[PDB]
C-alpha cells in the first residue's frame, strides 16, 4: 500500500481551480470522476460541482440529485466514466482535513475502499508553487 | 483544528493623565487688613 501515483488530466485540474476560486472567500465543493486500477494509478478524468451553501469555513451539498441527474445525462455522450472521489477547498488556510471531512470520507471508503479526498488552497496557490 | 480568526482590535478607549501645569495664579492678598486702611 504505497507508491500510488495519482495521475490527473489537465482538463480536470483547471476546472478544479476555476470553480475552486470563483467562490472565494467562501469555500466550495465538487466531485471527481475516474477509475480505480489494481493498486497504483488511481487516475482522474473529469470533475463537476454539486450545488451548495458556501461559507468561509463550511459548506454542504444542498441538492442530492444534480450529481445523479447529470451522470445519467452524461452517458448519452459517455464522455467520462463513473465516480471515484470528491474534493473541497480551504481558501487561505492550509491543505488538510477536519473532523467533518472524515465523517463524510469515512462513508466513501466503507462504500468503496480506495476513494479519495482532494484539498486545494487557491489563495496562496501562485503561478509557481501549487499546494494541492 | 481551528479555523476561526481573532482580530484583536482597539475597541477599548484609553487615556494618559499627566496634565501637569505651571502657573497657579489663584489669589494673592497683599491687603490682608489693608495695612492701616488709610
Amino acid at each position: 500500500d504505497t507508491k500510488e501515483t495519482v495521475y490527473i488530466s489537465s482538463i480536470a485540474l483547471l476546472k478544479m481551480l476555476k470553480h475552486g476560486r470563483a467562490g472565494v472567500p467562501m469555500e466550495v465543493m465538487g466531485l471527481m470522476l475516474g477509475e480505480f486500477v489494481d493498486d497504483y494509478t488511481v487516475n482522474v478524468v473529469d470533475v463537476f460541482a454539486m450545488p451548495q451553501s458556501g461559507t468561509g469555513v463550511s459548506v454542504e451539498a444542498v441538492d442530492d440529485v444534480f450529481q445523479a441527474k447529470m451522470m445519467d445525462m452524461l452517458k448519452q455522450t459517455g464522455r467520462d466514466q463513473m465516480v471515484v472521489g470528491w474534493y473541497h477547498s480551504h481558501p487561505g488556510f492550509g491543505c488538510w482535513l477536519s473532523s467533518v471531512d472524515v465523517n463524510t470520507q469515512k462513508s466513501f471508503e466503507q462504500l468503496n475502499s480506495r476513494a479519495v479526498a482532494v484539498v486545494v488552497d487557491p489563495i496562496q496557490s501562485v503561478k509557481g508553487k501549487v499546494v494541492i | 483544528g481551528g479555523k476561526h480568526t481573532f482580530n484583536n482590535e482597539n475597541v477599548s478607549a484609553r487615556l494618559g493623565g499627566a496634565s501637569i501645569a505651571v502657573q497657579a495664579p489663584a489669589q494673592p492678598p497683599p491687603y490682608s487688613h489693608h495695612h492701616h486702611h488709610h
